């Protein structure tokens, strides 16, 4: 599962119908002068995929139209074609079609030109694998700063709702009212048999009043009554061992909570020291659980660690995104956009993160952005974006274009 | 730990059940076993992490809740035919 194409029409810079040209299954990297379009293209794919623009108020809705210039424009959409080749989305085509289109009053989702509800849409992505819990399939860096900035505390009830905790009380409880609600039912259909049985009993004995000598047909059909209601008694034996079963899942559940919790920790931790060290060679990082009450990092870039407070600028950044790193790679995604995650690293740390995404590529696709030269060399595939009369526009360059168009531009920093 | 398989194995009508239950059939509730289901859940190959226990443990619930639906259905419509016979 990864993203084949996408198409936008209306939608901020994007007046026109903008077809992008299918991406690589691998690491796709987009270019282009400052304030061209670029972060409007991650959002055309948040508008679509992510549950931050799930729900739109009207005047948020009207803001994502293309207000650019002459015919003020009415309708929007944005359209991701999956692949589905290893068909982890829950539908049984090679291709898939997402397309959300707004209106002044309408915001519709279509599913291969099916209408479809937004709680479609959330239930088709989390059973691929795309957690509502999970907050990084998209990084930019108002996320690597929030993490890096982040109170203990914080740092815990991420890590905390990642590992689960959130997710599983909530269907622990739906869990439990639909237990109840079907306690109901098994009490009615244990009704519904014992009058059965009570007609089965009038039956036999009208049936044993004639043969010493009430329509025919229940006479008629007495042996049939009797049979089918030993298999309606299967059924309801099935339910009643489903019932124990749940009972033992629940329980078991409930008392492995904190080991689950626990392990996800450890292996965050576990990662993030191995992220890090294959970031900045020969250092060292690790969390640190506090008073549970909080969450802190622990670096060395050297034996004599530093926290995330007292840490420089471009070397907070890149930590909190070695930190992202672990999480990911601990809850992986199939594919990931990153707008611009190396813009406040070093030299050196973007040609590390560039490393990464290398490796990273060959089994996730990746669609980033940057105005620095170090990301161009682990991509596979190049666009470039163009902005005139107000308009975004997006094309396909080779690298050397990307590289020498990044390498004198003057817009960013 | 949280994505196991990609389904279409053993718990894959769980996982379903438990996300987009709209695409779950009556065939699917009914050839459900429920009690290898939660065998397999209780006892992975692999520990899975907090968020996918929550998740299928309402795969379990919801196709159990199913079962429920269709086996009132049916008495109800078992009590009716037998009342129906005798006049």
């Amino acid at each position: 599962m990864y993203i084949k194409q996408v198409i936008i029409q209306g939608f901020r810079s994007y007046r026109d119908q903008t077809i992008v040209d299918p991406f690589s299954s691998k690491h796709n990297v987009i270019v282009g002068r400052n304030g061209s379009g670029k972060s409007n293209f991650f959002y055309a794919i948040q508008f679509v995929l992510s549950d931050e623009f799930s729900h739109l108020r009207p005047e948020q809705r009207l803001a994502l139209l293309h207000e650019g210039t002459g015919p003020r424009v009415i309708s929007a959409f944005v359209e991701i074609i999956f692949d589905n080749s290893d068909n982890r989305l829950p539908i049984d085509k090679e291709e898939v079609s997402l397309r959300r289109v707004i209106g002044a009053k309408k915001d519709q989702y279509f599913l291969d030109k099916k209408m479809v509800t937004k709680n479609d849409v959330m239930n088709l992505l989390e059973s691929a694998g795309f957690s509502r819990s999970n907050p990084y399939y998209i990084v930019k860096q108002g996320k690597i700063n929030q993490m890096a900035t982040a109170p203990d505390s914080q740092r815990l009830k991420l890590l905390r709702e990642v590992a689960g905790t959130r997710v599983y009380d909530e269907r622990k409880e739906e869990s439990i009212s639909l237990m109840k609600e079907t306690e109901g039912k098994r009490e009615k259909i244990n009704e519904l048999l014992k009058y059965i049985e009570e007609r089965l009993h009038t039956l036999e004995e009208e049936k044993e009043e004639l043969a010493q000598y009430v329509n025919k047909k229940a006479l008629d059909q007495f042996v049939n009554f009797s049979e089918q209601k030993e298999k309606l008694i299967k059924r309801q034996e099935e339910l009643d061992r489903g019932y124990k079963s749940i009972m033992e899942l629940m329980n078991v559940l409930e008392l492995r909570k904190y080991e689950a919790i626990q392990l996800t920790f450890k292996q965050v931790s576990k990662n993030f020291s191995e992220v890090f060290q294959k970031l900045v060679p020969g250092g060292k990082a690790t969390l640190v659980m506090k008073k549970f009450t909080g969450v802190g990092i622990r670096v060395s870039f050297t034996g004599e660690m530093r926290e995330m407070q007292q840490l420089s600028g471009g070397q907070k950044s890149l930590v909190a995104l070695a930190l992202i790193f672990a999480i990911q790679k601990c809850d992986p995604a199939p594919f990931y956009l990153f707008d611009q995650i190396d813009q406040a690293l070093d030299a050196q740390h973007r040609k590390a993160v560039s490393d990464m995404i290398m490796e990273l590529a060959v089994h996730a696709q990746f669609i980033t952005t940057t105005f620095r030269p170090e990301l161009l060399e682990s991509a596979d595939k190049f666009y470039g974006v163009k902005f005139r009369n107000k308009v975004s526009h997006i094309d396909v360059i080779t690298a050397e274009m990307a590289k020498d168009f990044v390498e004198d531009d003057t817009t960013h920093g | 730990a949280h994505f196991v398989l990609s389904k279409r194995g053993p718990l894959a009508k769980i996982w379903l059940a438990a996300h987009w239950d709209k695409k779950l059939t009556k065939a699917h509730v009914f050839e459900c076993n429920l009690e290898s289901s939660v065998e397999s859940i209780i006892s992975p190959k692999v520990k899975m992490a907090l968020r996918t226990s929550g998740h299928l443990l309402l795969g379990v619930v919801r196709i159990y809740h199913r079962k429920a639906k269709y086996l009132l259905a049916d008495c109800n419509e078992a009590f009716i035919k037998i009342k129906m016979a005798f006049r």
